């Protein structure tokens, strides 16, 4: 295990949909998970 | 909120054959835009 | 190895049936992981007014707690194992899966059986759980993809049950009871009307082993759809959300498979695309050079009698009525002139949407038990890949002129939607003179 | 405020039309014979006008 | 200006009673108004595009 | 079969695993990223990110679009700090095409002025899209607090930039990062001869071993964004290791401990012991989580919390004192084989799908230069000690700590307090 | 090769845009492949193909022509426009070979 | 002429020609109807009745 | 901006045209006040008021005393402020510069044109 996706906490996750050209990018553990519970 | 709004009924003013809220109106589409173009198109012949 | 000896090689799915009724299906891949979970046929389409929220309500409180496993025990087992456990509920069906290690699978079959049946309902948690769902019944207004979507079901099924919400009216959330929840699930989460389903290294004979073990203890109207429009029109909101919609075939009629290569041929488009204006599809190139529209997506909802049939596009306040032109052209185009090479484009695109979500087990599982409850057979690829074939430019033209050529549609819109066209002009544009 | 040629319909047209529109500055007199054509056809209708009324 | 000669004696024909010499300068002029428009015309506007290079 | 693992001469690493599925994966992971990059150029990576469609020598935009979407392929492009990986999926029928247009992009990059002057615009919306989500901006702003230099470069072009990257910076970026020796091509669903066959048609001609960027110093310093979102979105990190050490792995069970994302939906994350130190002290909505981000040459841990306004400080102070109490050595060993547990199920989760076994092969192949089996990475993680697990977080709380925060900062804490 | 190239200088210098100082390119119809072309110059050719074409324009409106040692030569005449039009005719061709079939 | 020469053009008058022919049709009738073109008319039945 | 040009250009010389031909009193007034408070807070410390000595000695010949100033300004009247706006600004050819996206500038013609009313 050798990459930013190794830990799942969400590596930013913030790729963008696209169809032939879809750029991603990735970070590391983000949060904002479990918080969307309340407001 | 958006789900505490429901549609107002329109029974009042909807076609007999759409009135039955348990039948498709695939059935009955045919025959409504019939009726409303055979107005349409005797009023063109007249015309 | 061709594509066609690939798609022969892929592992068969195995159903068999408990004498409940509960079916079992697993699909093994020889994999690490697994993915279980139990699909029910239950969710807002089969629940009255009084009680439309109460699959939604029950899904909240179904990992809570557990008679067996009072509180955070099932969680806490959950996570001790690393497994993950997920739940979603749709108008038509309610799925909760875990995802774990393959050599967990009885552990993660006991605590479905545990949620599915012995659930309980704690007063205490109840209303907690209420006081969750309002807030994020308030939350949900946010959503504006959601919202819109809401609003085309309401209007496009109004005086039907498909018409109402997953989640709910406020006042039910408000109002409903431990007792009419138990209700709720008495009635609906019933033995012949569940489905275990399990992919990767599941065997077959051991999963139909634990579903007798602990699933045993378990019990032995078509909709219509009205052309119509709904229009909250806030000038405030950024963008403006519009989704329109005919009536589609459901999931049983063979038409769907060409009226998803259609649905391709139409395509999708985001601002952040990287085709731009050499991207295949007319309207996408449309929008991309006009920059028209932030985000467009067509969408083939299907439900067991009568399904969603459009496109969702999110665009300016100036730009809404050239979109809505664009894209009935494009449905009207497919209608009237469709050809070989686009339709040979929109086959291969359904083929690769086909293979490409079936990759992952949970995706594997999710496809297991909606197939078992929407067709009542697992759809071999093989067969997904011979009905893809069949369709040609004669067979798309006739399909879209059967859905979509001089048919009412269903409109949605939200945010600054005062250019969008007047239901007469979006109805006329549903017919060509030219043809 | 703003001016009148520029914001009143009518002169906004008109101001277009014969008062700021780009015109190419190397236009020659051949560009004069069309401004002429109007001339006279304006001048054939008020001609005719007046002829009409005695024919 | 070949063509606009060609239509100055079209005009000086069409003026001229019908016989022996005017028949078939109207003839001819007729149909050269038609060639310059049609055929010489594009092949010299081809024939100039490849002496510019272009 | 078995993933076949070949590095050529050139220095290419080319590794094929046939499934036998009816779909073909076939992805290029080249050791650039918003790391190897300078002030000068900072921006370049994500417009080559957005470039992948832009005209090649070998086809134009036209014809790398028009027939990926003929196909019915996708072409996308990954970006790391660290790594930047192009991967084109088809039917297995029509892999060789997209093949083709992948090497012709990676490989030979016509920037026209005019594309390139097009895309700039691009740029501004992707970052919009990205920042939506207020983690992208707090880990931005978090890794430049914590790095003086090569991975403080933010994977987003910097605003001033946007519109003045230029082509000719895009071509040395390319020609300086994108060598044999930073590549790797791996392919599910294809042959190795084949795989070979493309990657010494095309990739051959750059030489390996390219410009290198300097080392990550580690600034250690704190920047806080004043937004005036009603949620408080906070990092503290410190220094923790480099992916591949055995002190990463013991950072990885740590984070797990601590509380990595939630498992059970609508959950209360029970097990996690971030969450219930927090909830003891504040009972408004919050949420924590333990962040372990590891890089080749450096790696951050620390605590992500997402808070009101009021309760941020009682969120960031309670989840530090819980990793305090970590490290002090109030660890049980019945915690640390959970953790274990769930480190190992959720790597094989991540492999179990067909972009997680591409990327995870990729990155394992620029990072080590090898293939490891799941079994031995299993084997890595049952082999960390609750000792190393309570020295991991000594570390945390002893080592210099550099934090971002993203909101109405007012009562959150600074560095210093903490 | 020298016939061919004495006639095209006879041609050249028969036709003006030397005398008003424009080249040859400055001289094209600006069809839609045209103006791409314009629109994908470098700065500095659109600035001198603007400048060359007002000055021209500034000439005809006085209905003079440039001193004869300021005529563009045959030689020297560059076609600065050739290759960007060439390659939006060659996108413009593939675009229709692709909607043929 | 050079671009509309290809396979998709061939069936894109294929599609519209039944289209093409039906207008074809109607400007006929129309054309017989406005004229009373006597010609076409008097094999008709009924409208044969006028003359 | 670029599109502005044009109008600003107008209400300038309508402003101009309007001092020429019907000004009123109480803006002279106002006008009156603007310079005296200008010339006042002008000559205020040491580097204005010796600046001020040094050019008026090299101008004027002599540093008018803030006194004259005050008479001279006083004299002003709407009819003195139209004459001179007369002599000075109308029917006056003007010199433009332009620099930057001027194309909205209007010809020298036109501007010419606004330095006269066809009214007055
Ligand atoms: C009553 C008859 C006509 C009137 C009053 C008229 C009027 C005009 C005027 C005022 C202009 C603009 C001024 C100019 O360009 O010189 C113009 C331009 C033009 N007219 Fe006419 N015209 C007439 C007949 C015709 C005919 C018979 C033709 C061709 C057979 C024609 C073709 C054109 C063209 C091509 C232009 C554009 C010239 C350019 O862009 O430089 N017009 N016309
Ligand atoms: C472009 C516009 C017109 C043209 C080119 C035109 C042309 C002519 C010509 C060539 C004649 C024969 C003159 C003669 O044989 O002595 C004529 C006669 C006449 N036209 Fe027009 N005409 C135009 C417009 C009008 C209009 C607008 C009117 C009435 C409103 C009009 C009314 C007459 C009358 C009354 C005569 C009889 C004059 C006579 O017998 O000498 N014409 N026209």
């Amino acid at each position: 295990r050798h990459v930013v996706c190794r830990f799942p906490l969400g590596p930013f996750c913030a790729g963008v949909v696209g169809h032939a050209a879809l750029p991603a990018t990735s970070e590391s553990p983000v949060l904002d998970a479990k918080r969307s519970f309340l407001c | 909120s958006h789900t505490d709004i429901r549609v107002p009924d329109f029974s009042d003013y909807r076609r007999a054959e759409v009135l039955d809220s348990t039948k498709s109106s695939k059935e009955s589409s045919d025959a409504r835009k019939g009726f409303s173009y055979l107005i349409t198109a005797t009023t063109t012949v007249g015309v | 190895a061709t594509y066609a000896q690939a798609l022969q090689s892929v592992p068969e799915t195995q159903v068999s049936q408990l004498d409940n009724g509960l079916r079992v299906a697993s699909e093994q891949s020889s994999q690490p992981t697994c993915t279980v979970g139990v699909w029910i046929d239950a969710g807002s389409r089969y629940e009255n007014e009084k009680n439309n929220g109460a699959g939604y309500f029950v899904e909240h409180l179904a990992f809570k707690g557990t008679k067996n496993r009072p509180g955070s025990a099932l969680e806490k087992e959950v996570e001790s194992m690393g497994a993950h456990l997920n739940a979603y509920s749709t108008r038509e069906h309610t799925a909760y899966y875990i995802k774990a290690l393959s050599k967990d699978l009885p552990k993660a079959v006991e605590l479905l059986a545990d949620i599915v049946q012995n659930c309980s309902l704690e007063d205490s948690q109840i209303e907690k759980e209420r006081d969750v769902i309002l807030q994020e019944l308030q939350e949900n207004d946010s959503s504006m993809r959601d919202v819109v979507f809401d609003y085309l079901h309401a209007t496009a099924f109004q005086g039907t049950p498909l018409a109402q919400s997953v989640e709910g009216p406020s006042e039910n959330v408000r109002k409903l009871s431990r007792a009419d929840l138990t209700e709720y699930v008495s009635q609906h989460y019933k033995a012949p009307r569940m489905v275990l389903a399990a992919a990767g290294g599941v065997e077959h004979r051991q999963l139909l082993d634990l579903a007798q073990k602990h699933f045993s203890s378990l019990s032995g109207t078509p909709c219509r759809f009205t052309g119509s429009e709904i229009r909250h029109r806030d000038d405030a909101l950024p963008l403006a959300h519009v989704a329109i919609a005919v009536e589609g075939p459901g999931w049983a009629n063979p038409d769907n498979v060409p009226l998803q290569v259609a649905n391709a041929i139409i395509g999708h488009y985001d601002s952040t695309y990287g085709g731009g204006t050499h991207m295949s599809s007319t309207l996408a190139s449309v929008a991309a050079t006009r920059k028209l529209c932030q985000s467009f997506q067509t969408f083939n909802i299907c439900y067991a009698e009568t399904g969603l049939l459009g496109a969702h596009f999110v665009c300016d306040n100036m730009s809404i009525d050239d979109m809505m032109f664009f894209l009935q052209g494009q449905w009207m185009r497919l209608c009237t002139s469709a050809t070989e090479s686009e339709v040979v484009r929109g086959k291969n695109i359904l083929r690769n949407a086909l293979v490409s979500h079936l990759d992952g087990t949970t995706p594997v599982c999710e496809d297991i038990g909606r197939s078992l409850l929407t067709y009542g057979r697992r759809i071999p690829l093989a067969e997904w890949e011979s009905r893809i074939a069949e369709v040609d430019a004669s067979v798309v033209r006739e399909v879209c002129s059967k859905y979509f050529y001089d048919q009412c549609p269903a409109v949605a819109g939200l945010g600054p939607i005062e250019q969008l066209p007047d239901y007469n002009r979006i109805r006329s544009g549903m017919f060509w003179l030219r043809f | 405020m703003t001016n009148i040629r520029k914001s009143h319909p009518l002169m906004k047209i008109i101001n277009n039309a014969f008062i700021d529109l780009p015109a190419p500055s190397n236009i020659s007199s051949w560009w004069n014979f069309g401004s002429l054509l109007g001339i006279c056809l304006i001048l054939q209708i008020l001609t005719g006008l007046f002829l009409a009324m005695h024919y | 200006w070949m063509l606009v000669a060609d239509l100055i004696t079209l005009t000086w024909i069409g003026g001229q009673p019908v016989e022996h010499p005017f028949i078939i300068i109207g003839q001819l002029a007729s149909i050269l108004y038609f060639l310059i428009i049609l055929v010489l015309m594009p092949i010299t506007s081809i024939i100039e595009n490849n002496l510019l290079k272009w | 079969q078995d993933l076949e693992f070949t590095r050529l001469p050139n220095g290419l690493v080319i590794a094929s695993l046939e499934n036998y599925a009816p779909a073909s994966r076939i992805g290029l992971f080249i050791k650039a990223g918003s790391r190897y990059e300078d002030s000068n150029n900072l921006g370049t990576s994500h417009l080559l990110r957005l470039a992948s469609s832009l005209t090649t020598k070998g086809a134009s935009s036209f014809k790398i679009t028009r027939g990926i979407e003929a196909v019915g392929g996708k072409l996308s492009v990954t970006s790391t700090r660290e790594s930047m990986a192009y991967t084109v999926e088809c039917l297995r029928d029509d892999i060789e095409i997209l093949m083709e247009f992948l090497l012709n992009v990676t490989a030979a990059p016509e920037f026209r002025r005019w594309e390139v002057a097009a895309l700039q615009s691009q740029l501004r919306i992707d970052k919009a899209v990205a920042f939506q989500n207020p983690q992208a901006q707090v880990l931005e702003n978090l890794h430049a607090a914590a790095y003086r230099n090569a991975l403080a470069n933010s994977l987003y072009c910097p605003d001033y930039r946007i519109g003045k990257v230029t082509p000719d910076q895009l071509h040395y970026y390319v020609q300086n990062h994108f060598t044999s020796a930073r590549m790797a091509l791996i392919g599910l669903g294809v042959s190795h001869p084949v795989l070979k066959q493309v990657a010494e048609r095309f990739l051959n001609m750059r030489g390996g071993l390219g410009l290198s960027g300097a080392k990550a110093k580690y600034r250690g310093g704190e920047i806080r964004d004043q937004n005036g979102d009603s949620l408080v979105h906070a990092a503290l990190v410190a220094e923790s290791a480099a992916t591949g050490s055995a002190e990463a792995n013991a950072f990885s069970v740590l984070q797990h401990v601590l509380g990595a994302g939630p498992h059970v939906k609508r959950g209360s994350n029970a097990t996690s012991s971030l969450y219930q130190a927090v909830a003891k002290g504040v009972h408004q909505p919050f949420d924590v989580s333990a962040f372990n981000a590891s890089y080749s040459d450096s790696g951050l841990f620390g605590i992500y919390t997402i808070s009101q306004a009021a309760s941020a400080g009682d969120v960031i102070k309670s989840a530090y004192d819980q990793v305090k109490t970590i490290a002090q050595g109030n660890l049980s060993n019945t915690d640390v084989q959970a953790a274990k547990n769930k480190l190992k199920a959720g790597y094989l989760m991540s492999v179990e799908s067909s972009e997680g076994f591409l990327d995870e092969v990729g990155s394992q192949a620029l990072v080590a230069g090898s293939y490891v089996q799941p079994s031995t990475v299993l084997q890595q993680i049952d082999s960390v000690a609750d000792a190393d697990v309570i020295n991991a977080a000594k570390k945390f709380v002893s080592g210099r700590k550099s934090m971002a925060a993203s909101g109405n900062l007012g009562h959150t804490p600074f560095v210093d307090e903490l | 090769s020298k016939w061919l190239e004495g006639i095209r200088k006879w041609y050249y210098n028969a036709a003006g845009f030397n005398k008003l100082g424009l080249m040859r390119d400055d001289t094209i119809y600006e069809d839609d492949d045209v103006k791409e072309a314009i629109r994908r110059l470098p700065e500095n050719l659109y600035n001198d193909r603007v400048f060359r074409i007002k000055r021209a324009l500034d000439l005809t409106m006085r209905q003079q022509i440039l001193p004869k040692e300021q005529w563009t030569k045959y030689e020297e005449d560059k076609f600065y426009l050739e290759p960007y039009l060439k390659e939006v005719i060659r996108e413009r061709k593939e675009r229709e070979e692709w909607a043929k079939k | 002429l050079s671009r509309f020469l290809g396979p998709r053009y061939r069936e894109l008058a294929r599609n519209w020609i039944p289209t093409a022919s039906m207008w074809g049709a109607v400007g006929a009738v129309g054309l017989v109807w406005a004229t009373d073109w006597r010609l076409i008319l008097d094999w008709v039945p009924y409208i044969n009745g006028k003359f």
